[PDB]
DNA sequence: ATATATATATATATATATATATATATATAT
DNA sequence: ATATATATATATATATATATATATATATAT
């Protein structure tokens, strides 16, 4: 079988891209640049484009990994420019439909530096349609403009065959990122996003994860009911046996 | 004796499961599941998923298809199980 | 009931341990620093051994802790567990959490991972016994371990015709040398798996793409110039 | 002596307030929750110290009264401290059917376990089906939107009637359901064997039941 | 898958323990004789109609048979249900004795199923197990294992629901016995279940409703609404990537050195660092004479060590070239 | 056991009326002399024993006592609706120097109605009626009358205490200092409280 | 006990002058590696500074302490990064230490190849060392 | 130039400041089956060579344990290395650690 | 039909109590 | 005159309980 593939991922308005679009290779991409070129940036926006939930994002610097230095910030508010941002990844599916999921993202105003996301999964867009032009409006002389979720939605909409959603959970979001094979797992519960969001930060911070390799329990092996329904029953004996002794 | 489409399919996905079942027994939580995919598959939305489902097992239920349990503790609080009758017509075909 | 509870754990304990000494013959001796290999060592253990065979046999000798009004359930499964196997000398975490721990499968197998270091033969994997790029290495690898499992595991709910996207990161690739950098692209390579990694260096100059990014100062804000780079010219 | 509890408090009461299951048993009882013996800790504290909890009750003029089914609740007299309201006559019709589930041995497979539906093929059977649609809609002749308004409504009872203690979910499934004893309130008014207008008459008086 | 294969089909519309015993002892027979012709062995053809014509059959058969058996069983369990519940309609206080001799009677019927399923099912893992063992005397014999991976679920499966069903059914019970002590206790001679019927049925006729504690909720001060940030962004679009190559002077550089150091690994000629660096930076100019030595060092050191290293005597500092370079090694002698 | 001084405390007769209105989350200001004679006394204790119901007893710069429920609080909490806090911030408004001149102490529901339509937004005043709604007698008096509404659920808060009678004429208590916003060095308390409706 | 220290009374923070901002407080999140790195070794070099400062009293007149500090996997660093951070060592007097696995080549001070081998069943660490380039 | 074995833990860089996960202190592993030193040489402003350093060995037993001894030595002439003191150059092929 | 309020569960960081192992000074057997 | 055992202080890090914030389901009301 031919496995699906990460085509590009796409940054619009964040701190320093405005719309860039890298285009991923299909075994190895390699960011280089001097120290504060942007590269963290890159892994975190698609980070973020891929586990879109809030309490886990956290962006420590690659130094005292895992370890509570007391900022009280995740990092990713600083990210992002004021006004609306996007991410999306474009992923070619073993079915070879091309699908955008993404999310828009955008600071919440005020001392609290709060951010929110928005997930949406486009389908059956052309192959010869580019996400950074697709997000962008071209207002004045070679000088595009970003556009909200509400003006993406009518663009969209007025294309013939393309599928665009809006999810309003991220639960929903990742159901059908997994239905197009874009996630190994069916995170249906929160401890089942922390997993993955703790095995991509692994990735991400490089090397034996102190999460990790303290559960890898938990991370291989699966669970089992059969086990739990027989500790239920023997719980139960044990109840009626401890009423008749009282 | 009455099967729709879907309920043919529906309890053939049943008998499927319960043969690579490991102990041969089948909450409604799994059930549930399987209509889900049946409807699907069949693309058809009269109503709800859930009430749909609980429309059909019940009329396997008092159809003599499917026989039910309470357990509490079992995912939906309850068991099925395929019945003679249901077993005869679903391997009638596998 | 308890022997039930016994017999059903040992079952389980069995299948998962063939499932994943089956699964470990699918590494093929990774060359990184001088940890030529990673491997995942699951055994039933013997302190538990001993609690499944009291449990399967010897019920109703214990029966004044199991009946006691002041202990739970989890409270008397520890407390059993305490009372047989007392060399273990568990730490300062309380009875209920050590015996909600008891109530699951998993924590009856040792699971660890052991690397073929140099000639010493397999040694537990401890990051405080390992260079930074052994440790990167064999965390890299049990990742992989992990997305396959994962995988596996949801064969069944996928279609037959979807086989999922496969990504990994790795920041600060730089911690690698030419050696640890080439074992990592053929092992992902092997496995169908991307990577994308983050250097200040071009640290992979004839493989996979490459961009170069530059932030410059641009009239009170800031901009990021990406430029591909290409192995030969 | 002074610093002495027993000037201003009794020590069991005291005994009572500063126990651990006091502050949610409390909140719970004044939003009007009922307590069974399916609540076994909640249902053991209030057995223990009932005259103590029932003293204290008694300074808000509200009364903690125990039905003879062995369930506790709280009754406000006119002139309570803690406000009081009255049960819907659809609650009241929907309280009655649960009753009779209880009571009704033809259900005894479902072992206690119930779902909606169950409970409105019930309520259907022994109401006046489009007479008690009336007060779902003033309008209704058997239209089916209607009939789907009334299982809605009937469903909303049903989470008022959990919230008040007399219905249970089951831990994990909110379309399931197990009866609690507190139903039983709901046929105080036929538990004596009087003429119906006068036993309505001593309940109004004892404040059990206002009247529509 | 099967849904779209349904989809495309267009197609729509005995418990007597003597028994199971019976075909508890013809399986037994028949998987003892199997696993013996098995365990004797032979050619594909023997192992075919020894291990995969009379096993398979036969044993899937009466499985299937014993499964139908405990169904059969399921169908009476639902009917004595059935049953206990409409008699209590009819006697009320006086079917108490009835449904308890009706609940002993399924009680014993399910224990002496249980009892005979564990009559055998002991020897006929042993012996399935027997089978696999014996099942490895042939390569073509993959499908046999599947049976004998498949036979064991079965034979478990079944003896698993023996006692299941139990567990259900003594719970069932308690229930039953329950009522009697909870529904019917307090209404011996039913005229509460009558009278709140009559009461359910003529209610409107007096509606009345109880009273409840309604304590009022703890209003609290609404957090501020939350208002994000909108400005309109706009830039400069990127233009079509650049592009930059990666220099290979140093490949060059390094083969040659490579292949100038080659002879001393050949002809395992003592390697003195200090003279081979000194002689071979003078073939190039100053600012590259660093990038020169790392190299030549690099390719050096995998030649071979040196043994004065453990001599515990530290090397000098010698002078590779003027401005003021130095090397510190010893002489590379084990090759 | 129990802390003495916290057994006094509840046994004080006042303690239940009290309770009530605590629990309902109204606030106990300088004006009911014995009910704040009751809390400053105390305080100590009582703030233990709401504490014990995940609430926290807070005494306001200002002076007044309310109640605070946390995320884990026991006592079943509800939310004031957005049109509530405009005129909760409105009444902070009133609660003016010039005030004085203006009402000497006594306001009518004239005076907040005005001083609603006339400072607040059209977007907001037709998100609490309608979003389609446009200057239209209907839509204004549904306005007025969830304008007399949360003047009501405010009076249940103590925030307003009205004058006796059917009509709508009230005062202004200085727990409605919660609405307000902080004092800084020098500040117009009239332009900071506007900039905070604003 | 604390109101009694004087250093209690005062407030520290570290700041940073970012690009086209001005003075931000320094926290680790909201910078790269890099930057985060040269920031904590300004911090360190102040707190050898301090202490030597504090012990001069103490101490015979002539008597300057050794200053040394360490840097591992320094390849973490740009070049522009590394040549900062030896001008700033320089200026001060303190002496360093980096590991870098070969991918930066410091062309001033003392460097030492290391290659780990096996020799008579033991290990061993082939060292070969340079200086003066430059 | 710290020998408190309290302090010395030689955890993986990365893991920085992570908490220990294991209880060894990853310095046993670091030392041979002997007597191993650790010494610094130094250079004062008053121009004294200073021999600064420890003694370490792996004490024997159960665990994974180590014994450190300080000693400083002062006056040593500059043509003698402190390679030279702690090593025997017997007449084998490798010279001898002495204790 | 959908905005909004409410209850529940989980992840994450803070703060405190406590057991463990090491370092230092003194006591007492060798 | 010595080295081992004791008592003291300290840092380490282990675990628990708390409080906060976020996501979710879902039940109400216009
Ligand atoms: N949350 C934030 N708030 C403010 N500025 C930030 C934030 N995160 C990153 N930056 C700035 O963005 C620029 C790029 O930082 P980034 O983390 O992307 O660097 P990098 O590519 O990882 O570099 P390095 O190789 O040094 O690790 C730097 O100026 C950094 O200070
Ligand atoms: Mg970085
Ligand atoms: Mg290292």
């Amino acid at each position: 079988i031919e496995r699906g593939k990460f085509r590009s991922l796409t940054l619009v308005n964040w701190n320093g891209f405005f719309a860039r679009t890298f285009d991923l290779d299909e075994l190895v991409t390699t960011l280089s640049g001097g120290n504060g070129a942007g590269k963290s940036t890159t892994m975190a926006a698609f980070v973020t484009a891929l586990i879109p939930d809030l309490t886990l994002l956290h962006f420590r610097n690659t130094t005292e990994a895992g370890a509570t230095s007391g900022s009280r910030d995740k990092g990713l508010h600083g990210k992002l420019r004021a006004g609306v941002c996007y991410s999306t990844l474009d992923v070619i599916n073993s079915r070879h439909q091309r699908v955008v999921v993404g999310v828009r993202l955008q600071q919440v105003a005020g001392r609290d530096r709060k951010v929110d996301i928005k997930p949406f999964m486009i389908q059956g867009l052309p192959t010869a349609i580019q996400p950074t032009q697709l997000l962008t409006e071209n207002v004045g002389e070679r000088q595009a403009r970003v556009l909200p979720l509400n003006e993406l939605k009518d663009r969209l909409d007025e294309m013939e065959g393309v599928q665009f959603k809006q999810f309003n959970s991220i639960t929903d979001y990742h159901a059908q990122m997994f239905d197009l094979g874009v996630i190994p797992k069916r995170l249906r519960s929160a401890s089942d996003r922390s997993k993955f969001y703790r095995l991509i930060e692994a990735s991400l911070y490089g090397g034996i994860s102190s999460a990790i390799t303290r559960s890898l329990r938990d991370y291989l092996l699966p669970e089992n009911s059969g086990v739990r329904k027989a500790f239920q029953d023997m719980e139960a004996a044990l109840r009626e046996n401890r009423i008749t002794l009282e | 004796i009455s099967l729709p489409v879907e309920r043919l399919a529906f309890l053939m996905a049943i008998a499927v499961l319960n043969s690579e079942r490991l102990d041969g027994e089948m909450s409604e939580g799994e059930l549930i599941d399987a209509f889900r995919e049946v409807c699907k598959g069949f693309e058809q939305t009269a109503e709800s998923v859930a009430v749909r489902a609980n429309n059909a097992i019940n009329d396997m239920v008092r159809q003599k298809l499917l026989n039910r349990f309470t357990s509490e503790l079992a995912d939906g609080n309850a068991i099925y199980r395929l019945t003679p009758l249901g077993i005869s017509i679903s391997d009638y075909y596998i | 009931s308890s022997k039930s509870v016994a017999n059903i754990i040992r079952k389980t304990i069995q299948r998962e341990q063939n499932r994943i000494r089956m699964l470990n013959q699918g590494l093929q001796a990774v060359s990184f620093g001088q940890v030529r290999g990673v491997r995942l060592n699951v055994n039933v253990r013997e302190s538990h051994a001993i609690l499944l065979d009291v449990l399967s046999e010897q019920q109703e000798q214990h029966q004044d802790l199991f009946n006691s009004q002041r202990l739970t359930f989890s409270e008397a499964m520890a407390k059993l567990y305490q009372r047989l196997n007392p060399q273990v000398d568990m730490g300062q975490r309380l009875p209920q959490t050590i015996g909600e721990e008891l109530l699951d499968y998993r924590n009856y197998l040792e699971l660890d991972v052991e690397v073929n270091r140099g000639s010493d033969g397999w040694l537990k994997a401890e990051s405080g016994a390992l260079s930074t790029g052994e440790a990167i290495g064999t965390g890299m690898s049990i990742l992989v371990m992990v997305v396959q499992s994962w995988e596996e595991e949801s064969r069944r709910l996928r279609g037959k015709d979807i086989s999922p996207c496969r990504l990994l990161f790795l920041d600060q690739a730089a911690r690698l040398d030419a050696k640890s950098i080439a074992t990592l692209f053929e092992l992902c390579e092997r496995l169908q798996m991307q990577l994308i990694i983050a250097a200040p260096e071009n640290i992979s100059p004839e493989k996979g793409t490459t961009y170069k990014l530059v932030r410059k100062v641009f009239k009170n804000h800031e901009h990021v110039h990406v430029v591909g780079l290409r192995g030969f010219g | 002596s002074s610093t002495h509890i027993e000037q201003f408090m009794p020590v069991k009461l005291a005994q009572a307030l500063a126990n651990s299951l006091f502050p949610e048993l409390d909140s719970q009882l004044r939003a009007g929750r009922h307590i069974g013996i399916d609540d076994l800790d909640n249902h053991a504290f209030l057995m223990d110290f009932q005259e103590q909890l029932e003293e204290f009750y008694a300074r808000y003029n509200v009364e903690l009264i125990r039905a003879p089914e062995g369930f506790f609740y709280l009754r406000p007299r006119s002139t309570t401290l803690i406000p009081r309201s009255v049960l819907s006559e659809l609650d009241m019709m929907v309280g009655k059917i649960l009753c009779y589930l209880y009571l009704s041995p033809e259900r005894l497979a479902n072992q206690g376990i119930f779902t909606s539906q169950e409970l409105y093929e019930e309520l259907i059977s022994l109401a006046d089906e489009g007479k008690l649609m009336k007060f779902v809609n003033q309008r209704s002749s058997g239209s089916d939107l209607d009939k789907q308004k009334l299982q809605e409504k009937v469903r909303t009872t049903l989470n008022r009637l959990r919230r008040l203690g007399m219905v249970y979910f089951l831990p994990n499934n909110n379309n399931k359901f197990t009866i609690t004893e507190a139903v039983f309130r709901f046929g105080a008014d036929v538990r004596s064997g009087d003429d119906p207008r006068e036993i309505q008459l001593r309940m109004i008086r004892d404040g059990e039941a206002m009247p529509v | 898958e099967l849904v779209s294969w349904a989809r495309k089909n267009d197609f729509s519309i005995e418990f007597s323990t003597l028994r199971l015993s019976m075909q508890l002892s013809i399986v037994a027979n028949e998987l003892h004789r199997a696993a013996e012709a098995a365990e004797e062995g032979g050619d594909e053809f023997h192992w075919h109609r020894n291990v995969f014509a009379p096993l398979k059959y036969s044993v899937a058969e009466i499985f299937d048979s014993i499964d139908m058996s405990q169904r059969l069983m399921d169908e009476q369990q639902n009917f004595v249900k059935e049953d206990i519940a409409a008699l209590l309609n009819q006697d009320w206080q006086a079917a108490i004795a009835n449904c308890e001799q009706l609940l002993s009677e399924t009680s014993g019927t399910l224990r002496e199923l249980q009892d005979t399923l564990e009559a055998a099912g002991d020897k006929l893992q042993a012996n399935l197990l027997r089978i696999q063992d014996a099942n490895m005397g042939s390569g073509g014999s993959e499908l046999v294992d599947k049976l004998v991976f498949d036979l064991q679920s079965k034979l478990d499966r079944i003896i698993s629901w023996g006692q299941q069903a139990i567990d259900l059914w003594i719970g069932y019970d308690r229930h039953v016995h329950k009522f009697i002590r909870t529904a019917i206790d307090m209404d011996k001679n039913r005229i509460f279940s009558q009278r709140l019927r009559q009461s359910v049925q003529h209610y409107f006729d007096n509606p009345w409703t109880l009273t409840v504690a309604n304590a009022e909720r703890l209003l609290d001060m609404r957090d501020e609404e939350l208002a994000l940030r909108n400005e309109e962004v706009t830039g400069e679009l990127p233009l079509e990537l650049e592009y930059e190559e990666f220099s290979e002077i140093n490949d060059q550089l390094a083969a040659m050195i490579e292949k100038a150091l080659l002879v001393y690994q050949q002809e395992q000629r003592p390697l003195d660092l200090g003279a081979v660096l000194r002689d071979y930076l003078a073939q190039h100019p100053l600012p590259r004479h660093f990038d020169v030595a790392r190299i030549l060092v690099d390719q050096a050191v995998r030649l071979g060590v040196a043994e004065a290293d453990f001599s515990g005597l530290p090397a000098e500092w010698l002078a590779i070239n003027d401005y003021g370079a130095k090397v510190q090694a010893h002489v590379i002698d084990t090759y």
